[PDB]
RNA sequence: GUCGCCUCCUAAAAGGUAACGGAGGCGCCCAAAGGUCCCCUCAGGCGGGACGGAAAUCCGCCGGAGAGCGCAAGGGUAGAA
RNA sequence: CGCUGACUGGGGCCUGUAGAGCACUGAUAGGGCUAGGGGGCCCACCAGCCUACCAAACCCUGUCAAACUCCGAAGGGUCCC
RNA sequence: AAUCCCCCGUGCCCAUAGCGGCGUGGAACCACCCGUUCCCAUUCCGAACACGGAAGUGAAACGCGCCAGCGCCGAUGGUACUGGGCGGGCGACCGCCUGGGAGAGUAGGUCGGUGCGGGGGAU
């Protein structure tokens, strides 16, 4: 949304209100421009987890926004980012999110719980053709269970940049199963 | 391993051996359906086809004769440049009986081996 | 920042002593944690410890995940006095460069577990800074 | 041909080694003096890392 | 009349490695690379390493020599320029 | 070019080895490529502790001897199953086995290119 | 030198008379009265060359 | 306690420096690990069969050599020692 | 002896800490796949069966090293101009 | 005999050529091939090394092409570290001013590029 900037001016920039951030596309780039204020609001969003974009000389109105950054520092926050558009029909490198609910069956009622070292999905869809939110939950969960990539259930668009078998979300003691 | 390391058979540095000193690589390559040799001298030298079994045509002597004689000229041709002494190369296999063959012709040939 | 003789010679090789990483639960969004900014070879014990008494207070769902662990250690007292001092061996732990990230009181809505951690930090010793993750806490 | 024209200031006293040789060497005798040369990367050189040494001045 | 234990304490001693003539300089029939002595020399510079490329020394005589794996045996020839005639 | 992956012959051993000094000239008399290979471990599981020891014996035999062999030793050999092993090959007896030869065995040679021989091939 | 009935013991050996030795350090460890191999004396050159002694 | 000598680390990146600072080896040996000329392609893992169910022996696949080199380490490095 | 010297500009060639990194190695945590020990069940030469406790090794999420490093600068060196 | 297409000996650049998936070639080339008295030769057999020769074949090694899955290469903007200069905190340390500025991290790039000679293939 708006950020602008793009000379060549990164220390007091990259001091202020406006933070360093490329203008990365397929083919080329351009001085970081961006600012230390709408990163803000948006990234609040969910930076790469949904996308939209903004009007810099209305020049080229696209999405695809951030596939790289950092609130780096240790203060804790970020400086000095990454962004990339895609007006293409190849949209992969897509990577949005994948929530459940809380389906009752080793919580409220084992305590159980279970640990979900993927909640993302890195994957590639139908480029510019993704839903912002995606939900997948067929439930299960308490004892020594776990379900990971190969089951899954993918809907639509046939991707999954990712494999079979591997950290999809589990169930755990939190306490003794 | 490095290219030379994990592959087999060769031993190039059995060449390399030789390529120090003591003249051309009078190298002989092989390939049963006849023999070819050049001259591999130091310095990112050369060669000057000095004998090969299709140069003239490859005849109908067999092994035999073949070298006994695309060595020799070989090593005519070759004299005729302004070589004199030049190093042996058993390209590969042992100095077979081809191999020793072609050998001849460098010695009959005249260009010292 | 002297360190330790060797990982095989004076003392390198361990388990170090203490009790694992994991526990609360899961989460996919919910950033809730604990990171600090101080410098100090975390007194394993001390350490151990601490986060322990943290599940103490607790019990179950809040990533009680945790990203610490020491793996080299001090020395002193031991043998004739004070001069040509030999070494014997004694407290582990691991640097804590200048802050980052902690353990983690990672999970949807449950500060029930927030307060929690926090009795964690509370504990600790080098101070400790009380924060949230991508997005917050929910 | 960037004639340069410096001064003396915060005496060498105790300071590096080498840095004072830069002192000798583009020519620098007693305190707050002014000297002057050819831009000359060389000399340039020299002078600049003894940047605080003192002033420089672009002249002829 | 012995030794003790418990006690590792062992100093180390003294060595003298050096790349003596380093990359590119006047070339005398003298020791050239060095990090293995009983080496044996080679011809010219050398550029045969574990990193890749290779080394000239725009130095040229007799020879020079090894040091038995590292650096990496001359062979490369390269007497320089300063080899023609007079 | 069904004139491929049909076969033709390709390798065939036989041999036996104990914990041993000649029983292998029963070998010798019986075809002709004696084996002599030095078996070994360290430990009492028949006393065969000495762990550098001459006791292996194998009489490698592929292609026109193992021809002879196949022939005259095939008829004594009661069997024909299970004892089929995938990797196109099988072992069975006082110690003999023989390897398939589909077409794309050989490769799995070569000190390059070495195609870590295909499931399909083989 | 370190005279040390340990398997190790210094010995020489003989030109035929081609005259004097030549330098040799040895091991009774295997082939005891075994030792020779040629030389060249101050006698013309060569000679075999016995090394017990 | 310890003094000689071989290696690592310490040396901050040329070289090189204390510490009663870290850890570990040597006062052997090999007549054949000698000289060359000629051939070899490791450990291992997997799959198939004698005496064999760790752990061989052979046969068929996979392999910046991780085996290999009398001895401590470290460099080396199959092209090969 | 007389411009050669500390120093700077240029040009090659080197070292490879700090950092960083995990395929070499040794740690080490959350977990998945698995076989070793369990463990409860046909009574158990059964070596057939399920599964909540410990594990080895491979796979994902992670992390420490002076005597680790596929990576790699600050800089210092040395010959020439 | 002093121009391109191809195969063959073969060299430099030490994986932007490796792995592997499919494919194509045999008039020419090359191998596989056909046999084994004599040269030589296997600690066991002429499998490999090897001498003589058609038919047979492109299956295999092999050569050119397509495929990014594994690998390899790899910028810009960017953060650590720091030569030099100067300030804060008793404090482990923090910061500023000026030239140097990596790895990993997304783009993407790669399925070699190029020497000399020999056989042809282009009156």
């Amino acid at each position: 949304m708006e950020l602008t900037a793009k000379p060549r001016t990164p220390k007091q920039k990259l001091d202020e209100s406006m933070i360093a951030a490329v203008a990365y596309n397929k083919e080329n780039n351009v001085s970081f421009a961006l600012d230390r204020k709408a990163f803000d609001r948006a990234f609040r969003q969910q930076s790469t987890t949904g996308l939209f974009d903004i009007t810099v000389e209305g020049g080229e109105t696209f999405p695809a926004l951030v596939k790289a950054v950092q609130m780096d520092k240790r203060k804790r926050a970020p400086i000095h980012v990454d962004f990339y558009m895609v007006t293409y029909g190849e949209p992969v490198e897509v990577s949005v999110p994948v929530h459940t609910t809380g389906r009752s069956q080793g919580e409220v009622q084992g305590g159980l719980v279970d640990i979900v070292v993927h909640n993302l999905q890195i994957v590639a869809p139908g480029p510019r053709r993704i839903p912002q939110e995606l939900v997948v939950d067929v439930t299960k969960m308490n004892i020594g269970d776990h379900i990971t990539a190969g089951d899954i259930k993918l809907p639509e668009g046939c991707t999954l940049a990712a494999d079979p078998e591997l950290t999809v979300v589990s169930v755990l003691p939190p306490r003794l199963t | 391993p490095m290219r030379r390391r994990r592959e087999a058979r060769t031993d190039y540095h059995q060449r390399l051996r030789l390529l120090k000193s003591g003249k051309p690589r009078l190298v002989a390559r092989k390939s049963n359906k006849h023999v070819r040799a050049q001259l591999v001298t130091p310095n990112g030298d050369d060669t000057l086809a000095s004998a090969h079994s299709s140069d003239l045509a490859e005849y109908g002597w067999e092994p035999t004769g073949s070298a006994y004689l695309t060595g020799l000229l070989a090593g005519l041709r070759a004299q005729e440049a302004g070589v004199e002494e030049a190093v042996l190369d058993i390209g590969l296999n042992s100095p077979t009986p081809k191999v020793f063959a072609i050998q001849e012709g460098a010695i009959d040939a005249g260009l010292d081996i | 920042s002297i360190k330790p003789t060797r990982r095989e010679y004076i003392s390198g090789i361990p388990g170090k002593g203490i009790a694992q990483f994991k526990m609360g639960n899961n989460t996919y969004p919910a950033q809730v944690e604990n990171v600090v900014e101080k410098p100090v070879q975390i007194r394993h014990n001390a350490l151990e410890a601490a986060r322990n008494a943290a599940n103490r207070f607790v019990q179950n769902s809040g990533k009680f995940r945790i990203r610490k662990f020491p793996f080299h250690v001090i020395r002193e007292q031991d043998g004739d006095g004070m001069r040509a001092p030999f070494g014997k061996s004694v407290g582990t732990a691991a640097r804590s460069h200048g802050a980052n990230h902690d353990f983690i009181a990672w999970v949807n809505p449950d500060p029930a577990v927030e307060f929690a951690w926090r009795r964690a930090y509370m504990k600790v010793t080098p101070t400790v800074n009380i924060d949230s993750s991508p997005a917050g806490n929910a | 041909m960037p004639r340069l024209k410096v001064k003396l200031v915060k005496s060498p006293i105790g300071y590096p080694k080498d840095q004072k040789a830069a002192l000798k060497a583009l020519g620098l005798r007693r305190l707050q003096q002014e000297r002057v040369l050819e831009d000359t990367p060389a000399i340039r050189g020299n002078v600049e890392k003894v940047a605080h040494l003192v002033r420089v001045e672009v002249v002829e | 009349a012995h030794k003790k234990g418990v006690g590792s304490s062992k100093n180390g001693r003294d060595s003298n490695p050096k790349y003596l003539g380093v990359k590119k300089f006047g070339g005398e029939v003298v020791k050239a690379g060095n990090i293995l002595v009983r080496q044996r020399g080679t011809k010219f510079k050398a550029g045969q390493g574990v990193g890749m490329g290779r080394d000239h020394t725009l130095f040229a005589l007799s020879d020079g020599k090894v040091v038995f794996i590292n650096k990496g045996k001359g062979a490369r020839f390269i007497s320089i320029e300063a080899a023609q005639t007079e | 070019f069904h004139e491929m992956r049909e076969p033709r012959i390709e390798k065939v051993v036989v041999h036996m080895g104990i914990g041993h000094a000649n029983a292998e000239d029963i070998l010798g008399e019986i075809t002709g490529q004696m084996p002599v290979r030095t078996k070994a471990k360290r430990t009492v599981g028949e006393f065969d502790i000495r762990e550098g020891d001459p006791i292996g014996a194998k009489v490698t035999l592929r292609d026109e001897m193992a021809e002879e062999f196949l022939q005259t030793a095939l008829p004594l050999a009661e069997l024909a199953t299970s004892q089929f092993d995938d990797t196109g090959n099988f072992s069975f007896g006082l110690d003999v086995t023989v390897n398939l030869v589909r077409p794309g065995y050989r490769v799995a040679k070569r000190d390059k290119a070495s195609r870590s021989i295909p499931t399909k091939h083989r | 030198a370190k005279d040390g009935p340990r398997i190790i013991v210094k010995m020489e050996s003989s030109a035929g008379t081609g005259f004097y030795y030549t330098t040799t350090k040895n091991r009774r460890n295997t082939q005891a009265k075994l030792e020779l191999k040629k030389y060249d004396p101050v006698a013309k050159k060569h000679v075999v060359f016995r090394e017990k002694k």
